């Protein structure tokens, strides 16, 4: 009885699927993937942020050269100057006009945002899809348990052992390379660590934020002071995240495809609806009933009542239960045409009771399996009024005949028509 | 303490939301046509502008500003396809399928003219031939002319 | 000059490629790929070690039964026992006879050894190779620089700036399941967390060694204990950890592909020797001879003396220099038939000096650009004895006439006969 069963990959909907168990009582499910939260293989490359030209405080020699040295801090800007004459609350200080020497430094240093306001560049591989899917099993009502897609592993939380996919549709909707923003995610292929031009997108490019080591192309190029005062002139791009704040691109959140949420968080994407998912469940068999239990149904008689050719579940349908005992039956259209509001149906001896539903063909003719009792509740549904509300319920469109059946077997008649009238002057000739 | 931006007016059409809007401040509003066809929109809107969205089947989703997010179903609202007219009702059917109805009607067309085409061959060959046997003896004399009824006028025999 | 290049992946032999710079001097590499540390992107999944079946003293009520319950632990096996009479120091001490009841319940736990001694499984992605690339560039001779391959990084260490790969053999050594274990590393398909056979690999499967939570299917079934005697019979699997250490597979520095070394450090694949890196470099212009300094070299003659058609630097060729001036001469074959143990030679006014080299064709052929100046150093090459230690210097094996050239010109000469007799039979016929 293990139940294999293909599922569409879709989240805030149940997938009230029916145990075909030969020989006991069956049970149908409730499957609702409430979560398809991603969570990829990933690796942070290198935080970026807006730099802070810390600047150290310049050397003033008064008479002569001081020459500068490379200094190992990053991006370490110094340039040695001339021809002054500094300023500095008593007029100048140094007697000499010309060897009035000024030394400049400046180094790229993280800001102190950069701790907190950071993009974030990744390398993002597939990883491994995961759920808290809930199922009011059976007649167990409840488990809402944390499972994978991997097609091994089972997650025995409540009482039944449940495997699901692989899936088939491995979009990741985060591209290769990704950059990150506290909470919008930039599928952006960042340059890399170690390279990113000034101006441009990380232009500071530390690997992480406690790393004293970095990568500044900032373009910091220091020009002399003015006219004998003391000051450091650093002329600098202001950030590449400075901009990627207001001329960057749109988050992933709001232009991914097939229907991904994000978070700033294990840097999952919630909710992708897309494609199947083959699950299998082992039930546990004390709690299945057994069959001569449960009532017998047959010799019923099913019909719409108002049906609603729609999303929302207004297709409704009495049906003459024709019961043995009296109870419970379990129920389920295995044709995916109807999805029902109802896993469960009470009895009285053989009454009526109508379930709601939801189909997308306009002669819904699907069959309903009343626990061990098929039938068919053909009729024709009606379109609503009203459409601006949240996800269906339906999420069975296909293929949906008042002009094609006499049409084109009338269209067929036309050359059905030729080779009974050729070969038909093969008889005339003979 | 952070923004809002007034909220919008909803407004239905066919799998389409005209959104007469009205701001306070430019907000940057966008959308993602939720199939594997993302088809996102964005623009700061901060003059109040009519906009519109072409929703799918599945679903659509709207930003207005940092307000939450909104989901929408827009199937249908073109009236499917009821009955007791001959044709001009089938609208219904193209204004729920204008994408496989303008090619699958032209198929229709198509191949109704395939069937006229070889039903014009194989029944003016036919009808040519069956008067070569017939009308070359030009007595000839069978009364089983009722077959064609194209090619015409026995010798009163 | 910023000198591009193509590249063979091979670890432990230099590289030394030629600047060509028009204008200047030109000047040799030396690219030595010290390393291919590897390091692709991964996920530590579960860690698996053998289990302990570390039992709770069981209960022993004298009179009527002690129901179990279903404790959280991990796989927490506990079954009520009755018929019991138990021998503990006193001869029996429960004055009942069946009434005896016996509770026995036991729970698998991580050994002390999975702290320390622990498989380790993984999904491996293909992460970023890396490098301690030595240049002893040019007259800098010296650059040991830890670098990646992704073709935008540099690494300004030294004086120059060098951008590496992407590689094109993409061959990750590891598999996309890998099972580790301390050093010796497993390409294996480990089954999943959570789903393990017991005495099958993974039968305890913790997320990591702190993870209270784990999946212990070790199929521990407690059997009641005999004759009224106080124990408590655990039935049970050795691990799969057990085994996998003495009827496991063998280890992926013992087994791969394309030449590779492990470590369990950050889960690098050395010195994977496969393909070639398209690598550039922008050298620094100070390091660069102006072309108006070094010796011109021309109206010269080289040739072999000793080729030695082989792998270690046998082969050998004077060069009778004809310098303008007396220096320094950088030295290349273009040609990668010939590689060459000197990067430079220093030439007196227009004397002679030998290098040695190592080729693979019979007849070596290949340029030699000393300074620029090209000659052929055509000749003859012996084969050698002695082929027992480690890598070579040559890696240049091609194709490699002697009954080729009139033979197949005389196979031609047999067809091209045919149609010189043919069509002068049309002169004959005319």
């Amino acid at each position: 009885y293990e139940h294999t069963a293909v599922m569409p990959n879709k989240v805030g909907i149940p997938y009230k699927a029916l145990v075909e168990r030969p020989g006991y009582a069956p049970v149908h499910l409730q499957i609702q993937l409430v979560n398809t939260r991603i969570i990829p293989s990933t690796n942070l490359e290198y935080i970026t942020c807006k730099y802070k030209t810390k600047v150290p405080s310049p050397v003033v020699k008064c008479c002569g050269a001081t020459q500068c040295t490379s200094k190992p801090h990053p991006d370490y800007q110094c340039q040695v100057f001339t021809g002054v004459y500094p300023f500095m609350w008593g007029g100048a200080y140094c007697f000499c006009d010309t060897e009035n020497t000024q030394m400049s430094e400046a180094y790229v240093e993280r800001s102190e945002e950069c701790s907190i306001d950071h993009a974030k560049a990744y390398k993002v591989h597939t990883g491994t899809v995961q759920a808290m899917v809930n199922i009011t099993y059976g007649s167990v009502s409840w488990r809402s348990a944390d499972v994978y897609v991997n097609g091994e592993t089972p997650a025995k939380i409540g009482d039944a052992k449940l495997i699901i996919g692989p899936l088939s549709s491995a979009w990741s909707p985060f591209d290769n390379k990704v950059v990150v923003y506290g909470h919008e995610v930039y599928n952006y292929d960042f340059p890399e660590y170690g390279t990113g031009k000034a101006g441009s997108f990380g232009d500071l490019q530390s690997r992480t934020s406690t790393s004293n080591d970095l990568y500044a192309n900032t373009n910091l190029k220091l020009q002399r002071p003015q006219a004998g005062i003391v000051h450091t002139p650093f002329t600098q791009a202001p950030s590449g995240f400075e901009r990627w704040k207001r001329d960057k691109g749109a988050p992933l959140n709001d232009v991914a495809p097939f229907g991904c949420s994000i978070a700033l968080e294990p840097l999952r994407a919630e909710n992708c609806a897309v494609g199947s998912i083959p699950i299998s469940i082992d039930i546990p068999d004390a709690a299945f009933t057994r069959i001569s239990e449960t009532p017998t149904v047959s010799d019923l008689e099913c019909k719409i009542t108002e049906c609603t050719y729609a999303s929302d579940f207004g297709g409704i349908a009495t049906v003459a239960y024709k019961s043995s005992k009296a109870g419970n039956c379990p129920i389920h259209s295995p044709s995916g045409v109807a999805v029902i509001k109802e896993n469960d149906v009470t009895l009285a001896e053989s009454g009526s009771f109508t379930f709601h539903f939801s189909t997308a063909n306009i002669h819904p003719a699907f069959k309903l399996q009343v626990c061990t009792s098929a039938v068919t509740c053909k009729g024709d549904c009606k379109p609503p009024k009203d459409h601006i509300v949240d996800y269906p319920a339906q999420h069975t469109e296909s293929f949906t005949w008042s002009w094609l059946k006499v049409l084109v077997g009338g269209t067929s008649a036309f050359i059905v028509l030729g080779l009974i009238a050729t070969a038909v002057v093969a008889l005339v000739l003979f | 303490i952070a923004t809002l931006a007034p909220e919008p007016l909803v407004e239905h059409k066919h799998r389409t939301l005209i959104l007469h809007l009205h701001p306070d401040h430019p907000t940057l509003l966008t959308t993602r046509s939720l199939g594997s066809d993302a088809n996102p929109t964005r623009q700061w809107i901060e003059r109040p502008t009519t906009v519109n969205f072409t929703v799918t089947g599945e679903g659509l989703e709207y930003t207005w500003g940092n307000h939450p997010p909104k989901r929408v179903w827009a199937q249908e609202s073109g009236e499917g396809n009821p009955h007791g007219w001959p044709h001009e009702v089938v609208v219904y059917y193209y204004n729920r399928y204008p994408l496989t109805t303008i090619i699958g009607l032209c198929t229709c067309v198509a191949i109704i003219m395939v069937s006229c085409v070889t039903s014009v061959w194989l029944l003016c060959r036919t009808r040519n031939l069956c008067i070569t046997p017939y009308k070359l003896a030009p007595n000839a004399q069978v009364p089983i002319l009722l077959a064609l009824l194209c090619c015409i006028k026995p010798t009163r025999a």
